[PDB]
């Protein structure tokens, strides 16, 4: 996005060192567990009664690999969110009706997990570039909503 | 909260609404979907046109509950209960919609009663469509 | 702001019919009364202790012909907001330190404000023009705090 | 509406916190004036360099009043009517912001306690500071 070649590199380099599995099956968890409402979308995912049903679901975990997947696809275009988000904004629309406030929540979730991974080394102006780039893909994704 | 005031000024503005709720409540829907189109991945299911039946019937329904809220004013909580499992439960509706809706209703009511429209009754209507809000959203987590 | 032209033409037609001074003052005193820790910034122009008192008070009606003054020159840069409010944007930041979220409030009271004067003739897509305006100008008055 | 399970998930997690919290509250400003640097317009008259006194001061201040919120769990609205006082008459912080502080609180707490940071406990802080931020925002109007 705005993002400062510092601000990119360090994106960059912490981004290198996550397991994209295991934080995108965390992400997506911690979403439908924090902000239960986000669970309208998965009714067909199975039991999500329970933080450990929600973190234990398989469909839960793969769908959480998709989705941290096409987010890791996106920050080799940080000049052009818009233009890489651009089909899976009409999709989220027009197939999924998915309000795209959705995309702000996981957002902050994903910025807690990298905390919550990284410790010491996710800093107050780590935090700023990350919240700089979840913002930007929030925006990237909504923009095709009619 | 809302003072003895607010409550005065909310039946007086709502009284003068009468038999016009449903097509306020209408209007106010059609303003919410052109200005905030986010808010129409909530109605999949509707024909949004211009003079849809269905949102003529959903605006009557909510034209409807703000009726009872407002016939309800020291009980707000208890009135909307049903109300209020059916968006935490059902349709999740995402919090922020609510103020996008509320809006909605306050330039509704505006375009409608510019003699009651004042600036105290202007924030009365604001403070009480926030209540209604917070109520509906109160079971969510 | 992505307005179409059509949306152009029906923003322009209505701000023909206003009387910028009066709007200015009606619409900054409204905020002051409907959000009145907005009263923050006015602890020098006297006596806002009532409706009565914001309404009339001979500050507010002039800080609202100033406010609304500066509005209606955006209106005809509407290409070029950023460029238009970046003096003003540094002034606000800088040497006023007034919160953003404050120009998002002050849109959304205008947008009553229009309706509460034009009746039946501000319809539901004359709103949805000047709600992407109003929040054009309130970006563009927060894109240069730092 | 805090559950039982809650007001035990968050005092066990600010238990672990302990004679931390004053470095964790200067932590989370921090994280707050620099991912939005919007909120930096309510501390004009403070240094707000990396380590300075004052955020330092602040921190522990913030901190303080939450552990004092964690301890009467049950009756925030009367152990914080004081700040609700001070919050709503004097400082006029715009509500929106008290989201953005909870997030950064959020975000230092992940950080620093990684064993007790679950999702049933996260969920549950998230819960606190949103009561906490409403309880702060309740005589506003
Ligand atoms: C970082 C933001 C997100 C990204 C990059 C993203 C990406 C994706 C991708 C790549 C797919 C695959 C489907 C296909 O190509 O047909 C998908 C599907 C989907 N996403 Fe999103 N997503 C995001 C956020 C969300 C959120 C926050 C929600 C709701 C809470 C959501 C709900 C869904 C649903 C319901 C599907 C369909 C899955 C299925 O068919 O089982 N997404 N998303
Ligand atoms: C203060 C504001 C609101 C009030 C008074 C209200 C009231 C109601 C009522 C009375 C119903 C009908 C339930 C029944 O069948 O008995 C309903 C349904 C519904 N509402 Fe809410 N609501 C509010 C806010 C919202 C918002 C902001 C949204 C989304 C933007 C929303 C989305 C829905 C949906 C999707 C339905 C189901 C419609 C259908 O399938 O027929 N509501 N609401
Ligand atoms: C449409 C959005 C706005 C525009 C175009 C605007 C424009 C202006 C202008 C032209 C001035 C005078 C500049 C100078 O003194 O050199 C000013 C001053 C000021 N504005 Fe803004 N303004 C806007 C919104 C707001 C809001 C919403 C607030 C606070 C709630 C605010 C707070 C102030 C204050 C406190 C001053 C200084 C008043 C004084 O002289 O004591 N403005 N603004
Ligand atoms: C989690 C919610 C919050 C809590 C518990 C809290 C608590 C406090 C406390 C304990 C004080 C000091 C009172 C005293 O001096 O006796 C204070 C002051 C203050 N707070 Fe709040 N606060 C919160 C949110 C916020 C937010 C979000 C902002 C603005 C972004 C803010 C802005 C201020 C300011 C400007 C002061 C005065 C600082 C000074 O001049 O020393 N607060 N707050």
């Amino acid at each position: 996005v705005h993002l400062t070649p510092e601000e990119k590199s360090a994106v960059t380099a912490l981004w290198g060192k996550v397991n994209v599995d295991e934080v995108g099956g965390e992400a997506l968890g911690r979403l439908l567990v924090v902000y239960p409402w986000t669970q309208r979308f998965f009714e067909s995912f199975g039991d999500l009664s329970t933080p450990d049903a929600v973190m234990g679901n398989p469909k839960v975990k793969a769908h959480g690999k998709k989705v941290l997947g096409a987010f890791s696809d996106g920050l080799a275009h940080l000049d052009n969110l818009k233009g890489t988000f651009a089909t899976l904004s009409e999709l989220h629309c027009d197939k999924l009706h998915v309000d795209p406030e959705n995309f702000r929540l996981l957002g902050n979730v994903l910025v807690c997990v990298l905390a919550h991974h990284f410790g010491k080394e996710f800093t107050p102006p780590v935090q700023a570039a990350y919240q700089k780039v979840v913002a930007g893909v929030a925006n990237a994704l909504a923009h095709k909503y009619h | 909260v809302l003072s003895p005031a607010d409550k005065t000024n909310v039946k007086a503005a709502w009284g003068k609404v009468g038999a016009h709720a449903g097509e306020y409540g209408a209007e106010a829907l059609e303003r919410m979907f052109l200005s905030f189109p986010t808010t129409k991945t909530y109605f999949p299911h509707f024909d949004l046109s211009h003079g849809s039946a269905q949102v003529k019937g959903h605006g009557k329904k909510v034209a409807d509950a703000l009726t009872n809220a407002v016939a309800h004013v020291d009980d707000m909580p208890n009135a909307l209960s049903a109300l209020s499992d059916l968006h935490a439960h059902k349709l999740r509706v995402d919090p922020v919609n609510f103020k996008l809706l509320s809006h909605c209703l306050l330039v509704t009511l505006a375009a409608h009663l510019p003699a009651e429209f004042t600036p105290a009754v202007h924030a009365s209507l604001d403070k009480f469509l926030a209540s209604v809000s917070t109520v509906l959203t109160s079971k969510y987590r």
